RNA sequence: GGUUUUGCGCGAGUGUUUGGGUGUAAAACCCGCACGCGUAAUGAAAGUGAACGUAGGUGAGAGCUUCGGCGCAUCAUCGACC
């Protein structure tokens, strides 16, 4: 688009560094994951633990799970395993149950400082209404 | 333990009291026993200190003459202890990769290649003990060359707890740019010395293990640049 | 930065330092600041009518 | 937190700004090297900085300022 | 300060906030080692020359 | 007391004269393979 | 009347079970080198 | 719903530190005429009647016949020092006794009693 | 009093401001117990009550890829359960 509807500062600043890298990069990651930036709240529906781990199980482990919404702990996902979650937003539980099971709690900043081209990463989504 | 208060006098906002602090650390690493006695969790407070001093330190010249003595220091510390002490540099710098705004990144980039350059040029007497050789052989293979994505800091037992730090790919691209310059200022680049050719051969095989082995396409690039400098025997 | 100097009652200092809390490490949100301060400021009012 | 302090200061309020109705907004900030309030020039967004400014005794001086 | 320190942690069902950002310089971000290595070449120059 | 350049100013002087030297290449070649193009049209 | 019991029954127990949601929530959220001790 | 005069019959809460501030002053002028005495009485542990509270106890309006005869306080004396006492209410369980029983002998041991005159 | 959309905070929880504490006093700060909506449904009702399959397969599908292959959301079909 030509502007971000959110009023955020730092996610302004993520929208600058995805437009740089959209355009200096041949990024398909970059691209959607700029798309889903300048997407709105309800068209970035929030992902559960219990979601990002059933993706997780087979052999995608030791892959960056990719997430643009706020990560949300689920009371029903009684056991989390050791896992690399770069999100926009974390809530408390999640982080901590993140944490305790090992895991490493990321930015996005952090994500394209690591990885700008999006390797060895697993693209997930909220679930639509 | 140890009683260190020159720590929070080293980090204060004050370049005397920085300099005052840092002649006290000086005398404590001069104190042999207690730098025996140095354990992994106090080499970490002190390079966090250190680290913090060096933040503060504002102009050039005092911060290339600060990083010289940073780098000067590993002579100063003894031969039980130096691993120790670079074990702990390059977990706090792991550490605070990440936190470093680009104006004080350039003095912290100069600070490593002084501290490598360092480690390099107390490898010195073959020519070139082995033992060191081998240390900082396996200080660069564990945190700079690692085929894996984290360190493990401290032991599990009932008594301590865990550290696991990832290594940041900008040490690495540091370490893969910086490391050519460094052999060819401390010496190993004369092709009469098989010591020297042997040790070089060593780690042209390291980064070469890392080029085949590793995922970012940031690191392979860089590691075939730095294979490809035309200073290197292989390429000349 | 770790630390803060503090300055005695002739403005020089003390030579005493304290940590700074994380409250200042904590994100700034002008927007947030914003709307704050719009629905304080008419919390502050009192009625008129004819 | 240069980008966030430009970004209060270019889109919410400045003290030192005087925006005109011929298309340049000025900068009153005494250190600032230009009169025109722009982020390549913002004494508070820009934290090196250098500016040059004239004594009253008619000598010339140049300010240096480091993160 | 030390007061600061207490109260901000005694504050029930309230944390001090997570940010989304890091590293909160953009120049930083942009102008490091491992992204000026991954980009690819410039398609062109700030100031595009006229061509006809 | 010389200032030492910047890592980062190195490493930019390094990737310039990378790019200046793929230009004169590129820039060569386009000059041959224009002549070879003005000659068959 | 056993109707109008057991719909106030089902009242108590969606309370109940609410309380009791509660103190789950509760329980679970019951279950050196840091700057503030080193440069305290 | 505004079939009727709700223009006529609309009342607000502009006075709420108003009375907020009042009531503290009244509790602090009740506390001013008895300086050494607590502002309220003590009263007893009661248990909420529906189904849907049983588990939860709260505050009764005064004790029982029974509870204070067992604690040893007397009828007559116990509102004197500032014991509720109700008469309507029965015990009809040994655990609500004994709590109360607990209750009213905690207050006599963090009690003091002056001599009269 | 309803409803659609944007932003913001928290998030399977959320809402201090009925009230109480506090105060530089209609401000600001604080919160003990409830309550409101939501986090399992269906049947007129008695009431019952959500896993046979990586919560299923097949095919697409953004995206990642050691180029061998992994596969978000969602859709169509064949399934499973209450
Ligand atoms: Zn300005």
């Amino acid at each position: 688009r030509k502007a971000p509807k959110s009023d955020n500062v730092y996610l302004k600043l993520l929208v600058k560094l995805y437009r740089f890298l959209a355009r200096r990069t041949e990024a398909p990651f970059n691209k959607v994951v700029l798309r889903r930036l300048f997407m709105s709240r309800i068209n970035r529906p929030p992902v559960s633990l219990s979601r990002i781990a059933r993706n997780l199980k087979n052999g995608n482990e030791k892959k960056t799970v990719v997430v643009v919404a706020t990560v949300t702990d689920d009371n029903r996902l009684l056991q989390v395993p050791k896992m690399e979650v770069a999100a926009l937003r974390f809530t408390a539980k999640a982080r901590a149950r993140i944490e305790a099971a090992g895991g490493r709690t990321l930015t996005l900043d952090q994500l394209a400082l690591e990885k700008p081209t999006g390797a060895n990463t697993l693209l997930l989504r909220g679930p639509k209404n | 333990e140890k009683s260190m208060p020159f720590i929070k006098h080293l980090a204060s906002s004050d370049r005397k009291v920085r300099t005052a602090a840092l002649n006290s650390l000086h005398a404590f690493l001069s104190a042999r026993q207690v730098a025996s006695a140095l354990t992994t969790l106090d080499v970490l407070k002190l390079w966090k200190g250190l680290f913090y001093a060096l933040w503060m330190c504002d102009r050039a010249i005092p911060q290339q003459n600060l990083c010289n003595e940073l780098a000067d220091l590993i002579w100063q510390l003894p031969r039980e202890s130096v691993a120790t002490w670079l074990r702990g540099f390059w977990a706090t710098m792991a550490r605070e990769w990440t936190g470093i705004d680009v104006l004080r990144m350039e003095k912290f980039l100069l600070l490593v290649r002084r501290v490598l350059g360092a480690s390099f040029k107390w490898m010195k007497k073959g020519a070139w003990d082995q033992s060191k050789v081998d240390e900082v052989l396996g200080l660069l293979a564990e945190w700079p060359f690692s085929l894996a994505e984290e360190v493990r800091i401290t032991q599990s037992s009932e008594k301590g707890g865990e550290i696991v730090q990832k290594i940041p790919v900008g040490m690495r691209l540091h370490v893969l740019d910086i490391w050519v310059d460094e052999v060819e200022r401390v010496g190993l680049l004369n092709e009469d010395e098989e010591e020297a050719r042997m040790i070089v051969q060593r780690i042209s095989d390291m980064v070469d293990a890392l080029e085949q082995t590793t995922k970012s396409p940031a690191v392979r690039t860089r590691s075939k640049d730095s294979l490809g400098d035309d200073r290197l025997p292989a390429n000349r | 930065r770790p630390t803060v100097t503090v300055f005695g009652a002739d403005g020089k200092p003390t030579g005493a330092t304290e940590v700074l809390p994380k409250v200042f490490s904590a994100p700034i949100r002008p927007d947030i600041v914003k709307h704050v301060h719009t629905g304080m400021a008419k919390n502050k009012r009192q009625p008129y009518a004819v | 937190s240069d980008e966030i302090v430009w970004q209060i200061i270019n889109q919410q309020f400045c003290a030192f700004k005087l925006k005109t109705t011929k298309g340049q907004n000025f900068c009153r900030n005494e250190y600032s090297v230009s009169g025109l309030c722009n982020r390549q020039s913002c004494p508070l967004a820009n934290s090196r900085y250098a500016t040059v400014r004239q004594s009253p005794k008619g000598t010339i001086y140049l300010y240096i300022k480091t993160i | 300060i030390k007061q600061l320190d207490a109260v901000y942690e005694s504050k029930k069902g309230f944390f001090l906030p997570a940010n989304i950002v890091s590293q909160a310089d953009l120049s930083r971000l942009i102008n490091s080692t491992e992204i000026q290595s991954v980009l690819r070449a410039p398609k062109g120059e700030a100031r595009t020359k006229r061509a006809c | 007391n010389d200032i030492l350049v910047p890592e980062t100013l190195l490493k930019k002087r390094k990737s310039q004269e990378k790019a200046r030297a793929e230009r004169a290449a590129a820039l060569e070649k386009r000059k041959q393979a224009n002549k070879e193009k003005r000659q068959v049209i | 009347n056993k109707i109008r019991a057991e719909l106030r029954k089902a009242k108590a127990a969606r309370h109940h079970a609410r309380m009791e949601q509660q103190r789950d929530l509760l329980a679970r959220k019951r279950q050196d080198l840091d700057t503030r001790e080193l440069f305290a | 719903h505004f079939r009727k005069h709700w223009q006529r019959r609309v009342r607000c809460h502009f006075d709420q530190p108003g009375k907020k501030v009042t009531r503290r002053l009244a509790r602090r002028a009740k506390a001013a005429a008895l300086a050494p005495r607590p502002v309220d009485k003590l009263r007893p542990i009661v248990r909420c009647p529906t189904v849907k509270y049983n588990r939860r106890t709260r505050l009764g309006r005064g004790f029982t016949l029974e509870e204070l005869k067992a604690a040893g306080i007397p009828r007559l004396l116990a509102p004197t020092i500032g014991i509720a006492v109700d008469h309507r209410r029965k015990n009809l369980s040994e655990e609500s006794l004994a709590a109360n029983v607990q209750r009213l002998k905690d207050y006599k041991a963090r009690l003091i009693l002056f001599p009269r005159k």
